Parts: C-alpha cells; structure tokens; sequence
C-alpha cells in the first residue's frame, strides 16, 4: 500500500498506489477496396439493365 | 427533404387512392382547395413529403392519376377533394382494359406508359431528394395490374436506386368482378417478386370480412372495403408524414423489415374496429391484443399458420409509451412460438401524438409473416383451375401472348410459395 | 404465463422440476435456444452466464451460481479453504488437504511430505487417500512413494488429503458410511437445508488392515452396487435415512442426530456458503442465480463431522425426488414468478 | 500545450457531441457566443483548456470539433440550437440523404464519395494545431453512418496522420432503445476493420445508461436528451485531465500507456457515481468511500458485465470534488478485503488516482443533482468480452440464415467480409479468454 508519483497543482493531484508487484493499408489500397465495390455495384446494375431490355 | 411520389392506376387504385388523399389532407389540415387551416405546426413539418408547395401557400399533392378509361378519374375530379390533384397529373385513355393483364401491359397499356412516365419525371425533378414511390391498385383488374406492373417495370428503369412501395388490392372469389382474376392477379405477382421493395397484401375478403362480421355492415360496398385500407395506409405511412421518431426513411424501414429479397409482401393491420358502443375508450391492452388479432388482418391470412419474420407497429394517439412496451411484451413473451428466433428482437414499435381524425388512439400492424404464402396458394389453385382447361385463354392469346407466360407465372409463384415455405421451419 | 428453457437433459433433479412447472399450467417450456425466458435449467459445463439478463422486460433466473465451481472443484475447494480467512488453514472439520500437479505439468508436494514425514516420525495413524475430479480412480496408500506415483501416472490435478482412519460404523455390519444433505440458495442468498438427508453405507465390513478393497472403504453409490456383495443386505439401497439412523444413535450411543451430527453439519455449510457469498452473490446483478448443492461428510468414532466435498449438480434420492423437487419450486421459483407447511427446508440464517 | 480534434459521426455521435461541447463550455465559463471572461490572454494562448478549444481575435473560443452526418436533420439542431454561435459551418457537414442503418452503405456507396471532403475540413482544424496529439471519435455501432462511415474515416486518419493517437467513444447498440434489427452486422463489420486503427475505445451501452436513468434519475421512459447528459458526464470525467492542469492522462498518449497494455484488448470499462435524482428532496451527500465502493457495482458499469469474474489489466480513479489522498487510500484498502479484485500476473496491483477538485458540473435543468465529490473509474477488465459475446452471438443467429445479407453485397460489399469480421471477433474473445480464465 504504497503512495508513488504524488503530483499537486493548484487544481488537483494526482498519484500511483501499488498494492502488490506484478508476478496498415495504404492511400492506394483503400482507393482499390473502395473502387473493387464501385465495380461490383456497377456491374450488378448493368444486368438489372440488360434484364429489363430483355 | 425527402420526397415520396405517389401513383394510383385503375378503378379500385384511384378509388382508394382518393379517399387516401382524403383521409391524410384532413390531417395536415388541407382542404379540398389546397389550403391548410389546421392548428398546430406537426402538420406542416413533415408535409412536403406527399405535397408540392405552390405560390399562395397552396399544398398540391404529389400523386399521378392514372387509368385507361375515363370514368373513374371523372368520379374524382367530381368527387370530394377532387379539385386538389394537378389537373396536368390526369392521364388516362379512351379504350379500356377489359379486366385484361394484356391490354393493360402490352398493347392499350403501352401505347400510354410513356406520357405517364413524362410525369412522373416531371414530379421527381422537383424533388429536393426522392425517397421512393408508391403505387395504389388492385391485382385482379386489367389496368391497375397489367399497366400498374408495367409502370413499375419502366419506374426501376428509371429510377434503380429508388424505393418502390406499392398496395395492392389481392382478389376473391367473393368479392369477385370476373372470372379472370386469378389470371391477372399471378401475372402481377411475379412483376411484383421482382421489382418492389415492399407490398402491402390488402384482401378483398378479408376488407369484406371486416365489414361483415365486425363492423357488422349487413350489405358491404366497396366505398365501405375502401375506408379500411384508407386509414390503414393513414397509419403505415405515419411515420413519415410526422416528426418525432427518426429512421422514418422509406429505404431504412425496408432494411429492417425485408430479410431477404423475394420476400417483400407484408400483412398489414389496424385497430380499433368497432361498430355503431363507438365512443368507449379503448385501454392500451385491448389495442394490441386486437393489432394481433387476425380478424384484425387485412391479408385473409392465419398469422397462427405462419412465423413472423419481422413485424412493425404504429401507435397514434397521447398514450403511455410506458404502458406500450409492457403491452408489446407482453404478446411477444406470451407467443414467442410465432416469430423466428433467427432474428433478435424482430418486433418493433414506434408511437406517434397526433391521433386520427375521430379516434382516442388507434394502432396499424405491419406483418412479415410467412403465413402470406397462403395468399398466394389460394391464388395460385384458382388460376390452376382454369388454366388446367386453357379457359377463358383466348381473351389473353388475342393481345399476343402465349400459354408459355401463362406456365412460368405459374411456376414463379409456386416457387414463391417454396421460399415462404422453407422459412417457415 | 410463465417461460423457461431445459439446457440440461441429463438432470434428473430438474427433470422432476420441468414436470411439476408444467403442471402448473402457468409455466411454458421453449425450445433451448430461446432468449425470451423467465427460467433457465442452463447444462453443466460453460454456462453463458453472460448473455443472462439482457432481455427488455424480462427478469430472468438460472439454476447455477456464477462463480460456484470454487468451492464444488476438488482442487478449488481446498484452495478456497487454505487461502480464505474465514475457514483458514487450521480449518477444524476439513481433512489435511494438499494440492498435487502430476509431474507432466501453486504445488504442494513438498509441504505434503513435510506433514507426512512428521507423522511417520511420531506413530501416528499415516494413511492418506488420493482422488480427483476426473473420476468416475481412487487410491489409499499409506506409503507416500504409492500416492505421488499414482498420480504422476495421471494427467490431471489431484489432491491428497487424511484417511479417516476411525470412521463411525454402524452395527450390526462394522460398515463406514457417508451422509449426504442437500443445500438449496435462493436468489436472495437464504441457505435452506433439506430435513432429509440420506446415509450412503457400505455393505461391507470396514477392514483397516487393506486399503487395496475399496469396497468397504469408498461409500458411492454405484462402487457398492457393482463391486460389493452385500448391496441391499441391512437398508434398500444401502441407503439409511435420517429417521432410522437417529434411532439408532439413540439406541446404541444414547444421543441425537442433531446434537451429534447436525450442529456440525449445518455449521460447515454456512461457513462454506457465507465464505464466497460476496464473489457469487447476485444481489446487484441484472440476472438472478440459485443453486442446489450436494455436500457430502464424514464421522468418525469421536462423532466429529468432517467435509469431504460439495456437489455443484448432485442427484437426489429416489424417495425424496417429490418432495425436494417440489421445494425447489415453492422457494427457489415460485419467490421471484410467484404462481396465480411446515416448510421441508431448514433456514440457516447468518449475516449477508 | 497540445491540441485534440473531436469527430462526431453519425446521429449518436452528433447527439452525443453536443451534449459533451455544452458541458465543457459550462465547465470552462464560456458562454454560447464563445466569448470566456476568465480568459486573460485575448485572441491566443496555450492553456489547458486550448487543448479543445481554439480563439479567435474577437476572443471567441472555437471547438476542435467536426460534425458529420449523411443526413442533416440532426445537425441541424446544432446550426440553430442554443450553442449555434461556437461553430461555424466548415465544422457541421452533412449530406442528404442517410445510409439506411446499413454499414456497406455508409462504408462504401456513399462514404467513397465524401471522405476527401471530410478530411479537408478536419486538415483545416490540424492546420491550426501547433502540436496535434490525436482524435476523439464519437459515434454509435449501430448507425450505418456511425458505424460504415467512422471505419473508413479511421482508416484514412491512419494514412494521414500516422502517429497521431485515436479514442472511439462508441455507442452500444440496445434493443430497448433501438428501431432497427441489422444492427449486430453494423457493429461486427465496424469493430472489424475499427480494430486496428483504435488506440483506445470506451464502450457504453445504451442499456446500461437507460437503466441507470431510469434506477437512480426515477425516469419512467428516458429520452436521448436523458441518456445524452448522462454519457456526456462521463465523457467529460475521462477528458478532463486533457482540459486541466494536471499530471495523470496529460495526453491522448498516456491512455493507452495507463489503460492498454495489450493493443487489441483496448476497451476499458467505465464505471460513474453518484447519480442522483434533481427532483430528489435532498440526498445525502456520499463519501470517498462510499463512492469509490460503488465503482464496483454492475449497477453503475457503462456495460453490464461481472468484473468478479474476469481480470483487470489496470485500473485508474478520477475524482471531481472535495477529495483528499488520504481518503483515496483508506477507501482502497477496505475495498480489497471485501472485494473481488483479480488482477493479471504480468500485471502490477494498483490505481492510478487523479484528483481534480472542481465538482461536477450540472446542466440547467438537467436530471442530475449536484454532488460534492464524484468519481468514474478506468478499469480494462476481461469482463466487458460478455458485451462481444452477446453481440457476436446475435450476429450468428442472422448471418445462419444470410438473412438482411442481400442489402449489403448490394452496395458493393462483398459477403465474404461478413465472415472476415466474425472470424476476426472470434478471435478477439479467444485474447480475452487467454488473459482472463485459467
Ligand atoms: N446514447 C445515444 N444513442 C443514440 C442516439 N441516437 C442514436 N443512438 C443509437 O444509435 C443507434 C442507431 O444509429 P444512429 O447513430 O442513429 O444512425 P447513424 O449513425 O446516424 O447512421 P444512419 O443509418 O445513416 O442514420 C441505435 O442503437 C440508437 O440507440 C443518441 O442521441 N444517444
Ligand atoms: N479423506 C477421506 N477419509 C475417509 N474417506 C474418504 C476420504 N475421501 C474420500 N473418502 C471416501 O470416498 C467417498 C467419497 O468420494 P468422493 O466424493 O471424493 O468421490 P466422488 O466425488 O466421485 C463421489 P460423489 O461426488 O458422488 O459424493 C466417501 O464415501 C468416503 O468414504
Ligand atoms: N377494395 C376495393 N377493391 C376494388 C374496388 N374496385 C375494384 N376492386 C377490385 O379490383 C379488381 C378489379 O380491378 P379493377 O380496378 O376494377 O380493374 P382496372 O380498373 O382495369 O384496374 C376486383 O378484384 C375487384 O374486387 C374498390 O373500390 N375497392
Ligand atoms: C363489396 C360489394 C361488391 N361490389 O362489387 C361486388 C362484385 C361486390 C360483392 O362481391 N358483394 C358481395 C359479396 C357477398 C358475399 O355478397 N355480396
Ligand atoms: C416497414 C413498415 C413501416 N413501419 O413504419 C412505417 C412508417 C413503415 C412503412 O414502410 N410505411 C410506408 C409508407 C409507404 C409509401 O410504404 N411504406
Ligand atoms: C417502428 C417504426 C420504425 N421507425 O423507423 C424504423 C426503422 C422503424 C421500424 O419499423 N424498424 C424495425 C422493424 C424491425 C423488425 O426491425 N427494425
Ligand atoms: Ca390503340
Ligand atoms: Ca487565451
Ligand atoms: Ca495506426
Ligand atoms: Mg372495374
Ligand atoms: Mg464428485
Ligand atoms: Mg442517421
């Protein structure tokens, strides 16, 4: 039960009581997941298209 | 700004469409001229959803009148808020459809789609941004089915990112105008399958069932099955025509409602019903155990029968919104048996101050239920009663189609009964 | 209308208590994976505790404390003992206990032979029996080499502790026996005992000259009604309840079954119970817990009890199946989903 | 002094957001037209509260802080709501029209095409940062703004601010208080491709907040507005260290060091009190101990969970009031000999404390009553992974069936990505599991 690194200002304090001792994707590879799902959209649409001239 | 345009086509879709504009005009205090003269400002909030605003502070509505005879929309334009619609939003022809799929979808119909869809174009490009469309009409006709289902076709062409909602009126053998209902009813089904995001299944059995046995009406009319679906599309829809509960967005709602594509028609309901013992005060309980109930369904299906696989209710009225989720669970937690358990928390429930005209309190249930399959199965024996004979054929080979349409709209909808099937263990 | 799920089809306790719900009439069974349940009969091994209490509108109540295992764990429960200042080390009614790893894997295996050396130094009676939870194999040796070899041979966690060597025998027979007693926890902590209690008793006479018979020296159940030939010989079952096994102590020892035995008895489970009541406690929590508990004691000729184990899913006696049972329901149940005596149970009352 | 930028995304975090800014402006004397009396330095200065807030000439005190929304009828409240003055409109962006609580379409349809606009108007705010600590990003798990549109605006902060730290304070999703079932998708691809770039994230469930309003501010059927200056006082007892003087959580920095010493296991629990009823006659006024004990309550949990049985990898107290050390310590040592406080081994067995003696401030006309002294306790424990297990538990049930499936993949996601993220929760539970159980 120890009190460490007592620090006291003007507004508060702040300290450490210890009880006991212990025992990513680049600006290009987000651009191609963003653009591969564009794709997917576009291609999906344009066979609801081709469908409906059907 | 988001915007619904609205379109009714054929007899029973004008006829019901109009007294919807009757029904929600007297909400958002508008009157027969397009004026608002209500008194609180909830009725404006939410109102350029279904109205244009024009100079003088007029509320023309955003709906698109269209048939191909003339004397239905002659009975609307006379009838009572008649003078509200956009005279250039009357478009209709001379011929008739014959309560034929064929001549409403390929040949009277076709030869008008296009000046229709002129206005519907016209009434999006004013759309700040629109959220979606809505379609009034019944199934078992010749315009309303065959060229309402046509529109659509041409609508999603148009617009393919957009929300397209319809009500369709199912037929009956015992509110039957002719024989081929069947026929026109399975070659809208499979149109609908495709190309709608959300389908209220409005029976005209079930409407007159109502009318009969509850309301106790000893000699329904359709103006009596139409004062039912009025003030049901009164509450699915107000959600978005007031403020309060956000998410009310056309897209959100089908998101949350329509788990798989296919699978997109809906049961709706409403409460109170009563008959003229009128003016008791209906308690919260009575509300839901009545929304539950099926002679409450307007879909003549047996939600016991079924599962539901979503399900939204609307309460209006200055209630206890406490007493509202107490009630709510109480119906799921006491038949949990009826709804799938594959999807957490499937039941909704959103409440809303501003009540209906003449009503305390009321509730609109909007089912998902699997049970609707048998709709389509009661459908789907009657055409097969027919077609297994090739009666009344001719009147369909004689605008050009085949027996072949006939077979695949058979099979689509017997698949559509699978699916619902399958679900359903 | 009530609604609980069965998670457990191999209780034969709740077994009897999803058929008396459902006698009700007011309670409603669901299939096992359904949320929305007042009552959960929740399986044996990873109970997910964490998804209890979760459901709006719901109270929901479970058939197992969280946390329990501590003190129904062979190993558990004599860490529990030797660590918690409530029981303390020098525990009086709990046998020398020792937790021992197998070699293949703290450890106690040097303070055990430090205990076992003292005693084979000062004469004293040095029998010792090992055991473990992974059993349906047991050994009592009184040479330390036998104990630490046998479980070396193993791979789980086994424990050592003191062999009775002066177990009371009942006569006529010169058997040991054990007594069982059924403990029920409510939602709110009260500790209830069961009026009934059954003394499993061997069918052989006790021999302390041969400890490699573990016929006349382990009481279970099922050893008696496979490997002796004497089952059913003195009681049915070699099952002796409280009625008759106090008029015995009153016609041979000149005393009660409960000032000789039951005093002790009820003081050990509210020791254990009260020991771990703030670690499993469910006061304060979103979801609510009750358990039924088996302990399991021993007598010697001195007519001191001392604790052998607690069960965390113990089975019931044939005879008393109705009875319990249905107390379960009156204050286990029906107290938090009260339902449209001379209570069976005996209130331990203590300080929360 | 260092500067941190606030993100609001989504409804939850616009709501949430406006909540917090009215709370730190009553904090630090500034009025809803920006203007600070007590600021002696006109125009400029490196105090402690210039860490979130900016000045302008006319000594105005500007918000660090970006608001974004698909749709914008909720930050429309901001443009016109009592603090309409602190911002001006490069702060509040918003489209028009939502993701429809759909993640594929915040993430990618309509996220793809105003990210690049999102991150100039945050660039503006760094442009006026002499020394940018990091991000505190605020948003819901369920919206599929808050939810599709906060990943990929994470990920990119990543690519342009790559040692700068980042704080999640996410929104739970609940059924209580929640209209949409897709939810649990949202929430598992969010924490999914969120995970990685997150330094630290404070989860509150809005069960556990509606309970706490509806338990101790006897609110029969609470509101956001009910929920908002509840989270928001929260909220502001983990930033204060940021805005005061003071020596513990001085920087984005430290949190992580205090709070995480594993990166993927970052979500500490919080834990507040007291929370006392406004209408309430009067209360008692509660003690260091008192209050210090009910940090370890389920009742007053930001999630509810049972820390008795997981294992705490740290542990820090922040007080507000009339609090002394010596009070701390006593309080601390009788709650170890009752409790059940189970640390890991490679972990120390202590609490960080920091005292700040300004007692909380309340909203006018608020819920909550004014205290004397209050505390919310920092504590990273194995407990809150019961939370992942419900989530990732409903997440099963639908994604068995590929039911609501279809509304993604048709906005360009592929289905794959729906198992991606389960597998990656998967995993997450197991860490948990590895570092808590025995
Ligand atoms: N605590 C709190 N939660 C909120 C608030 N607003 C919404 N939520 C929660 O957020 C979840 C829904 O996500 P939203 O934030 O509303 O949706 P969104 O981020 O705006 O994204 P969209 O789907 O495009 O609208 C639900 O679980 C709500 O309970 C709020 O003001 N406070
Ligand atoms: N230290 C000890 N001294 C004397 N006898 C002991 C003993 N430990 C165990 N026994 C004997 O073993 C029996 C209990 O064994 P134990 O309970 O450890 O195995 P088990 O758990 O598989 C049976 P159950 O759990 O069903 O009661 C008792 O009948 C007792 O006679
Ligand atoms: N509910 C209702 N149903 C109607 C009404 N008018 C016709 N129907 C039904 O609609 C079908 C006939 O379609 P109809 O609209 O008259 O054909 P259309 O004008 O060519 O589209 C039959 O099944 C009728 O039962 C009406 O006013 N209300
Ligand atoms: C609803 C009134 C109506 N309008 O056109 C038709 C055709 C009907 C009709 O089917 N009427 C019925 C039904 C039964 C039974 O008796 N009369
Ligand atoms: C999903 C069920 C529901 N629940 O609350 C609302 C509001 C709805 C709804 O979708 N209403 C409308 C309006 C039109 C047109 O189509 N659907
Ligand atoms: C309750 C009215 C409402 N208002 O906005 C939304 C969105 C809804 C709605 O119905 N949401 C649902 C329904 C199911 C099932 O899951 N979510
Ligand atoms: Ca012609
Ligand atoms: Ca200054
Ligand atoms: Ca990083
Ligand atoms: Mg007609
Ligand atoms: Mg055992
Ligand atoms: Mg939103």
């Amino acid at each position: 039960m120890e009190v460490i690194e007592l620090n006291k200002c003007t507004s508060g304090q702040s300290f450490e009581v210890i009880l006991k001792p212990p025992s990513d994707p680049s600006l290009e590879e987000i651009q191609k997941k963003l653009e591969a799902a564009e794709e997917r959209r576009k291609y999906q649409e344009a066979e609801l298209l081709k469908h409906l001239a059907e | 700004m988001r915007e619904i345009v609205h379109i009714q086509a054929g007899q029973c879709g004008n006829q019901i469409g109009a007294k919807f504009w009757e029904v929600i005009s007297d909400e958002h205090g508008i009157d027969p001229t397009g004026s608002y003269h209500g008194d609180s400002d909830l009725q404006l909030e939410r109102i350029n959803v279904y109205y244009n605003e024009a100079t003088g502070n007029k509320y023309v509505p955003r709906a698109i009148l269209v048939d191909l005879e003339p004397g239905t929309m002659d009975s609307v334009r006379s009838g009572p808020f008649g003078q509200i619609f956009r005279p250039d939003n009357f478009v209709f022809g001379q011929s008739g459809a014959g309560n034929n799929w064929a001549k409403g979808h390929y040949t009277e119909g076709a030869e008008l789609v296009d000046s229709v869809l002129d206005v519907v174009r016209k009434e999006s490009e004013s759309c700040d941004c629109l959220q979606g469309f809505q379609l009034t009409h019944s199934l078992g006709g010749g315009t309303g089915s065959g060229m309402g289902t046509l529109l659509i076709s041409k609508i999603r062409e148009e617009y393919p990112d957009r929300i397209m909602n319809t009500f369709s009126v199912m037929p009956s053998p015992k509110v039957s105008d002719t024989v081929v209902e069947p026929y026109n009813a399975t070659l809208s089904v499979h149109q609908l399958v495709e190309n709608t995001d959300e389908t209220y299944c409005i029976d005209n059995e079930a409407l007159y069932d109502i009318c009969f046995r509850t309301l106790k009406l000893t000699t329904p009319t359709y103006g009596d099955l139409n004062h039912l679906v009025s003030a049901t599309m009164s509450g699915v829809t107000t959600c978005l025509r007031f403020p309060g509960q956000l998410n009310a967005d056309l897209r959100k709602l089908a998101v949350n409602m329509v788990p798989f594509p296919r699978l997109h028609f809906f049961m709706p309901g409403f409460a109170p019903l009563t008959s003229r013992q009128q003016y008791r005060a209906l308690t919260v309980p009575e509300l839901t155990q009545q929304m539950f109930d099926s002679k409450n369904m307007m879909a003549a299906c047996d939600p016991r029968h079924g599962r539901y696989l979503t399900v939204a209710a609307i309460f209006r009225g200055r209630m206890s919104m406490k007493e509202v989720d107490e009630q709510m669970l109480n119906v799921q937690n006491k038949n949990s048996s009826y709804f799938v358990e594959w999807i957490p928390n499937n039941v909704k429930t959103a409440v809303c101050d501003i009540p209906p005209r003449g009503l305390k309190m009321s509730a609109t249930f909007i089912g998902n239920s699997t049970a609707i399959q048998e709709l389509f199965k009661r459908i789907s024996e009657q055409f097969t009663a027919m077609f297994r004979r090739k009666a009344f054929l001719h009147w369909y080979t004689g605008e050009g189609m085949d027996e072949m349409e006939f077979t695949e709209a058979e099979s689509n909808m017997n698949d559509l009964v699978s699916e619902y099937q399958q679900y359903q263990d | 209308m009530y609604t609980f799920v069965v998670r457990d089809e191999n209780s034969s306790v709740y077994a009897e208590v999803s058929r008396l719900l459902l006698a009700t009439g007011q309670w409603k069974r669901l299939r096992k994976d359904n949320p929305r349940f007042n009552l959960m009969l929740g399986e044996r091994n990873r109970l997910p505790f964490g998804r209890l209490g979760h459901e709006p509108g719901l109270v929901q109540l479970v058939n197992y404390y969280r946390g329990a295992d501590k003190l129904c764990r062979k190993a558990s429960l004599v860490k529990l003992i030797k660590t918690s200042p409530e029981l303390s080390e020098s525990c009086t009614w709990f046998p020398e206990s020792y937790v021992i790893y197998p070699t293949n894997l703290t450890d106690e295996r040097e303070v055990f032979l430090a205990a076992y050396n003292r005693r084979r130094e000062g004469r004293e009676g040095n029998v010792w029996i090992a055991k473990s939870s992974a059993g349906a194999g047991i050994l009592i040796s009184s040479e330390a080499s036998e104990l630490l070899d046998f479980i070396d041979e193993q791979g789980q966690v086994h424990v050592i502790q003191k062999y009775l060597e002066k177990p009371l025998l009942l006569e006529p027979g010169h058997r040991k026996f054990d007594i069982r007693s059924w403990v029920l926890v409510d939602h709110l902590y009260n500790i209830y005992l069961y009026r009934e209690g059954v003394l499993r008793t061997s069918s052989e006479p006790y021999n302390s000259a041969n400890f490699q018979d573990k016929t006349c020296h382990l009481t279970n159940h099922c050893i008696q009604k496979e490997y002796s030939k004497n089952y059913g010989r003195y009681e049915e079952g070699n099952e002796m309840f409280f009625e008759e096994f106090n008029q015995y102590l009153m016609d041979a020892l000149n005393t009660t079954l409960e000032n000789s035995i039951l005093l002790q008895i009820k003081h050990i489970i509210r020791s254990c119970l009260m020991c771990i009541e703030p670690a499993i406690s469910t006061k304060h929590l979103h979801y609510q817990s009750f358990q039924l508990f088996g302990f399991d004691f021993m007598v010697d000729e001195e007519l001191k009890v001392w604790l052998i184990e607690v069960n965390g899913a113990p089975a019931c006696a044939q005879k008393l199946y109705a009875e319990l049972c249905q107390g379960i329901v009156d204050v286990a149940i029906s107290s938090v989903f009260p339902l449209a005596p001379t209570s069976i149970f005996i209130k331990l009352h203590h300080h929360h | 002094m260092r500067e941190c930028i606030s993100i609001h995304v989504g409804q939850a975090g616009v709501q949430i957001g406006n909540a917090c800014w009215e709370l730190y402006c009553l904090e630090h004397g500034i009025q809803p037209d920006g203007q600070m009396p007590s600021d002696k330095t006109i125009g400029g200065g490196d105090d402690s509260f210039n860490t979130f807030f900016s000045e302008t000439g006319a000594g105005k005190h500007v918000p660090r802080a970006v608001f974004v929304d698909l749709e914008p009828t909720v930050i429309d409240e901001v443009r016109t709501g009592t603090y309409r003055q602190l911002f001006h409109p490069e702060q509040l962006i918003t489209g028009k029209e939502d993701a429809a609580n759909n993640y594929a379409r915040g993430h990618y349809t309509i996220g793809k095409e105003i990210i690049d606009l999102v991150l100039d108007r945050i660039r503006k705010l760094a442009d006026q940062c002499t020394g940018l600590q990091g991000f505190l990003v605020f948003h819901s798990f369920g919206g599929g703004t808050g939810s599709g549109f906060t990943s990929l605006l994470m990920e990119r902060l990543s690519v342009d601010y790559g040692k700068k730290s980042k704080l999640e304070f996410s929104i739970y999703p609940a059924p209580q208080v929640s209209t949409a079932v897709v939810e649990p998708y949202n929430s598992i691809l969010t924490t999914h491709t969120t995970l990685e770039h997150s330094d630290c994230a404070f989860m509150v469930d809005n069960e556990a907040i509606y309970d706490i309003c509806r338990r101790n501010l006897d609110i029969e059927r609470p509101t956001y507005t009910n929920l908002n200056r509840l989270i928001s006082q929260i909220v502001s007892s983990i930033t204060a260290s940021l805005r005061f003087d003071g020596a513990l959580n001085v920087d984005l920095t430290e949190f992580q060091t205090n709070l995480v010493p594993y990166p993927r296991i970052h979500f500490p629990l919080a834990t507040y009190a007291p929370v006392i009823s406004a209408e309430k006659a009067y209360h008692e006024q509660l003690s260091v101990a008192e209050i210090t004990n009910a940090c370890f309550e389920p009742a007053n949990q930001m999630v509810k969970c049972d820390p008795r049985h997981g294992k705490y990898m740290a542990c820090c107290l922040l007080y507000r009031g009339d609090v002394v050390p010596k009070d701390v310590n006593a309080a601390i040592a009788t709650i170890k000999t009752k409790r059940s406080i189970q640390f890991v081994d490679w972990c120390p067995t202590g609490f960080k404390v920091g005292i700040n003696y300004q007692p909380p401030t309340v909203v006018p006309g608020g819920d909550l009553a004014k205290v004397q002294r209050a505390v919310c306790m920092l504590s990273n424990t194995t407990a809150i992974a019961e939370a992942w297990a419900r989530l990732d538990h409903k997440f099963d049930l639908m994604y068995a069936k590929r039911a609501f499936v279809h509304w993604y993949v048709g906005e360009g996601m592929e289905e794959g990505e729906f198992s991606e993220a389960r597998e990656d929760m998967a995993a997450l539970e197991k860490d948990y599991e590895e570092v808590g159980v025995d």
